């Protein structure tokens, strides 16, 4: 989960 | 307030009478936030991420509160699962990180 | 130290005997690091991303310096465009949000 590299 | 990272970092926000969650995000330097309506006009624009890009609408000078401090910034509008507040508004607010 | 976020927060790292740059990100929850020969036992993973999946090596109970101070925990290698240090190695150098 990184939302700055669209990962959830 | 002190905010611990045990936890993801949601804070409530104010934006157009509104309240919604958002996660301060001290790795984005923008502020991404779900589909909404602003009023006025906008600017189109793309945010890298793994493997591709997302559209997303540009709005400059838009109020936002976050526990108490009011921040007036861009916001990028889109297809976010989670609003995202970025490094443009949370130097507003003084935000630091400390260890 | 008290970092600032008028410019990203990026720090010096060090894992595996290498020095890399990395940013500190209180809005994820996990460590994504560049590719990197890491010795030791790994897990295979798979992520969903805007285009697809990406394949990463998680490894557990990894040794990694940031910014000087020392932190156990899981860090996840391999084709990220940028080091991420996430929530899980942030608590575990006492860092905090503060504003
Ligand atoms: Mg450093």
């Amino acid at each position: 989960f990184v939302p700055v590299l669209w990962l959830f | 307030p002190q905010i611990t990272l045990w936890q993801r970092p949601l804070v409530t926000i104010k934006i157009g009478g509104q309240l919604k969650e958002a996660l301060l995000d001290t790795g984005a330097d923008d502020t991404v936030l779900e589909e909404m309506n602003l009023p006025g006009r906008w600017k189109p624009k793309m945010i890298g991420g793994i493997g591709g890009f997302i559209k997303v609408r540009q709005y400059d000078q838009i109020l936002i509160e976050i526990c108490g401090h009011k921040a007036i910034g861009t916001v990028l509008v889109g297809p976010t699962p989670v609003n995202i507040i970025g490094r443009n508004l949370l130097t507003q607010i003084g935000c630091t990180l400390n260890f």
